RNA sequence: UGCGAAAGCAGUUGAAGACAAGUGCUUGUCGUUCGUUAUAAAUGGCCU
């Protein structure tokens, strides 16, 4: 359940995060690595923010918030954005796909899509017998 | 254990003395001793079983 | 006892202060005050009447010999609790206060009878011991 | 100031914020210079999940200001504790309390906050990682907490015993911070 | 018990103390009659539920 | 009179009992006051549940829908 | 290793903080520590657990007020031990009364699943049964109490 | 007509009274009335006969995050 | 809320202002006032 940051050129632990309650299966983080997204076991997501100057300067990630969006476990995790988006994509377990804002996680809406959307029809009915 | 005495103010003088336990000990510097023990370490309890070193 | 059923509804339908006696008829029986309780009282202002007639001849005597008023009672109180719960009439509270006034003095005596009641049960006993 | 709902002053007693009704609006200001001069309204703090659901979450019951003035904590009667950034007003809920918190104290660095209620326990967040420790079964809830020292040696609180409902029955608590250990009751 | 009241009742009468010789008795059956009525509205709450559910 | 607030009365009768003793008592009356008793203790019990009374997806569905 | 024998005989102080053991808490005791009412719950009614010691958890989460929110996610599979040992617990008279607040508020919060549900209706029989059986020895204990009285 | 969650009917006879978490869409895509949602989710929906409506609809352990109740 | 025993016996739970939302109207609120004796719900549980 730890979220561990290290440093790259030296291979050296920077910051240890005890967040989830159960396994992280799955990390994902924005276009300019101000987010880092985590999901798991216990369905929950954790945002850690480095949005601050203060925190770009010192490099000093943060545990901002988290959200239990999902009923199941989260399996998969992902993030896109662009001049006229800002996703994040989350399934699992339960078999929907949950969509959140990256940059208004915790205070954004989201939507919880179907499980079966039935583009393609696993059913016919004759009208005759 | 080891003594310890304050860069700033001269006049605090301290002893530190550990073993292998989960909780260390403080001595200020007759009739009495202050003696104040260290046994919590805010979350982080797993990475120390001991303040022998 | 349809007759007597058919009866008691027109007389519900009708305000009648002839309620009262319908309900003591002796042709009630145990089943039929569930069938009529179950099938007939359908509105609410019909199970409100029953229950205002019933409660207020239950205050006035408590003590009463005839068991058919309490029956009634019981079973209205056993299939329909969330019905007159859902009345929320004043004088409904207040008669159900006076309703239970009443029988919570019943409540207290049982100790006393049953004390008596075993000082004659020995009584009874050591003169039949006497006459033998 | 007009309409002061609410007041805090740092531990430095340098910097003063509160919240008035001109729904409501924050205001931090330096006392002894100019500073620091800041403002902003209640509802930008504030998450929308909040402006759902009932008052006790949009409601504060406490405010602490640090001795730099980077962070400010503010305690909702929800049990919701939320630490801005005054820099760019970025939010972090910490949410522990089950009911509404009463203290908030930052530490002399701002890497600490101590917080208490009516759950009779003192926290000690570390904002670091986030982490907690506990000072339980205190005698009252925690009306006040304050970190007292040049080092922090010692933790002053002020308790209630609500109890007792015919008089306010408060007992001041100096703590040592080392052990955690009632120097003075 | 109840034959032994009954049959040396007159003796128990002329006897200078019953409280502290039969204090035994006067605790059990207290014990028991103190129960009644908190095991009359149990009674009652059962029967409502149990009828409800056979008529049903 | 008793077998022709009443706790009270019975409460008193109860004293009387205990007054008139183990001999002087006569099995005739005591046969209709021990009838009597027992339909108050009997109406007794009857109140006492009545003042506690008072304390107290299928797979396939038909329906027609609204248009 | 030497130094494990001496306790400070020749020595101008000698400083004791280490705190006495204390006996070990049990399932139940951990579970009302950590705020698990409904696994206290279960705890209680376990194979050879002492007929005291689960009178006193049933007694803790009444007092705690916890006797509703311990019997919400509950169903007939894992409402029946409870209704085993009130069928059970009602005989005796320390426990007859805290069986019927127990018993007095599963009704109250599971009405409809008893219908329903047909092992759970035997188990209201029978509790049925029982209880009118107390009811007639705490009448009998009042009648003999009745006579005691005449002969003082 | 009908979709995932909801199913409606309209009238080609009758005009009309004139009186966040998806792309704006700035860029281009390439280089008489009923409605109801009181039947969800649906796996398929046709009519048997004129009158008769066929609505088909849908009917694991989980980590526990318990939700405090007092 | 008053009286009393614990049981109970009597009696209340009103008006104005301001704000928010939905559509001048409807609803809900009050770190606003006057008068009368007068459900909850931000995944949020206690150290060594």
């Amino acid at each position: 359940g730890s979220i561990k940051f290290w440093d790259f050129q030296f291979a050296t632990l920077n910051q240890s995060f005890k967040a989830h309650d159960a396994d992280v299966l799955c990390l994902t983080t924005d276009t300019d690595n101000n987010y880092v997204f985590s999901a798991g076991v216990d369905r929950k997501i954790f945002q850690f923010s480095q949005n601050t100057n203060k925190s770009q300067k010192n490099n000093r990630w943060v545990n901002s918030s988290n959200r239990l969006l999902h009923g199941n476990d989260i399996r998969a995790i992902c993030a896109y954005q662009s001049k006229g988006a800002d996703f994040l994509v989350s399934g699992g377990v339960e078999k929907t796909l949950v969509i959140n804002s990256l940059t208004s996680f915790s205070n954004g809406n989201y939507r919880k899509m179907p499980t079966v959307e039935p583009y393609s029809k696993n059913v016919l009915v004759n009208k005759e017998q | 254990c080891t003594f310890y005495t304050s860069l700033s103010n001269q006049n605090q003088q301290n002893i530190f003395t550990a073993g292998r336990r989960r909780y260390m000990h403080s001595w200020d510097l007759s009739q009495t001793a202050k003696i104040e023990k260290f046994s919590r370490l805010y979350g982080h309890e797993s990475t120390q079983r001991s303040f022998e070193n | 006892q349809v007759e007597i059923a058919n009866i008691l509804s027109s007389h519900l339908e009708a305000n009648s202060t002839e309620i009262l006696d319908d309900l003591m008829s002796g042709s009630w029986t145990e089943p039929e005050i569930k069938k009529f309780i179950l099938t007939k009282i359908n509105t609410v202002d019909h199970l409100s009447k029953i229950f205002l007639t019933i409660s207020k001849s239950i205050t006035q005597n408590p003590w009463n010999e005839e068991n058919l008023l309490p029956l009634w009672l019981k079973w209205l109180l056993t299939l329909k609790s969330g019905e007159l719960n859902s009345i929320k009439d004043k004088h409904t509270k207040k008669n159900c206060k006076h309703l239970k006034s009443a029988l919570r003095s019943s409540e207290e005596i049982l100790p006393v009878l049953l004390g008596i009641q075993g000082r004659l049960e020995m009584l009874r006993r050591q003169a039949k011991l006497r006459e033998d | 100031w007009h309409n002061v709902i609410l007041s805090n002053i740092s531990s430095n007693g340098k910097l003063l914020a509160h919240m008035c009704k001109d729904h409501k609006s924050i205001s931090v200001v330096s006392l002894f210079d100019d500073s620091v001069n800041l403002s902003f309204p209640l509802g930008s703090i504030l998450s929308s999940q909040t402006q759902s659901l009932s008052y006790n979450t949009r409601y504060v019951s406490s405010m602490a200001i640090d001795n730099m003035g980077q962070q400010l904590a503010v305690g909702f009667a929800s049990g919701v504790i939320s630490i801005v950034s005054l820099a760019d007003l970025q939010i972090r809920l910490l949410k522990w309390h089950i009911d509404s918190v009463l203290s908030l104290s930052f530490s002399h660095d701002g890497s600490y906050l101590l917080s208490g209620g009516w759950e009779k326990v003192m926290s000690l967040w570390q904002l670091e990682t986030n982490s907690q420790q506990f000072l339980p079964r205190l005698n009252g809830i925690i009306i006040d907490c304050q970190v007292l020292g040049p080092q922090g040696n010692y933790y002053s609180l002020i308790l209630q015993m609500t109890e007792n409902n015919s008089n306010s029955d408060y007992q001041f608590l100096l703590l040592n911070a080392s052990d955690l250990t009632s120097k003075l009751s | 018990v109840k034959w032994c009241l009954i049959i040396h009742g007159g003796y128990l009468v002329s006897i200078p103390n019953l409280m502290s010789t039969l204090s035994s008795l006067h605790s059990t059956l207290k014990r028991r009659s103190d129960l009644l009525p908190r095991l009359l509205a149990l009674d009652a709450r059962l029967d409502c539920t149990i009828n409800k559910f056979k008529t049903l | 009179f008793i077998t022709s607030q009443s706790t009270q009365l019975f409460q008193l009768l109860s004293l009387v009992l205990d007054s008139i003793g183990l001999f002087s008592l006569e099995g005739a009356l005591l046969e209709n006051l021990t009838l009597y008793i027992d339909k108050q203790v009997e109406i007794a019990e009857r109140n006492t549940e009545l003042w506690n009374l008072i304390d107290t997806l299928p797979t396939y569905t038909m329906e027609y829908l609204d248009i | 290793m030497r130094g494990s024998e001496y306790q400070g005989d020749q020595e101008h102080i000698i400083h004791n903080d280490k705190v006495r053991s204390q006996r070990r808490m049990r399932a139940f005791e951990r579970n009302i520590n950590q705020f698990k009412w409904s696994e206290a719950l279960d705890n209680a009614f376990v194979p050879g657990m002492a007929k005291e010691l689960t009178l006193t958890v049933l007694q803790e989460l009444r007092k705690r007020g916890k006797v509703r929110v311990a019997l919400y996610g509950r169903d007939e599979s894992t409402l029946e031990p409870l209704l085993n040992w009130c069928l059970k617990g009602i005989e005796d008279v320390r426990s007859a009364s805290i069986v019927a607040d127990w018993v007095a508020v599963v009704l109250e919060l599971y009405g409809n699943t008893l219908e329903s549900s047909p092992v759970l209706q035997e188990l209201m029989i029978d509790l049925k049964t029982k209880v009118r059986h107390e009811i007639h020895k705490s009448k009998e204990a009042q009648r003999i109490e009745g006579m005691l009285q005449l002969l003082t | 007509f009908w979709g995932a969650t909801w199913i409606s009917r309209i009238d080609f006879d009758v005009d009309f009274p004139i009186n966040g978490l998806t792309i704006t869409d700035e860029s281009n895509f390439m280089n008489h009335f009923f409605f109801t949602d009181k039947y969800k989710p649906l796996l398929f929906v046709d009519l048997i006969s004129s009158n008769e409506l066929a609505i088909i609809e849908r009917n694991q352990k989980a980590f526990i995050q318990p939700k405090l109740v007092f």
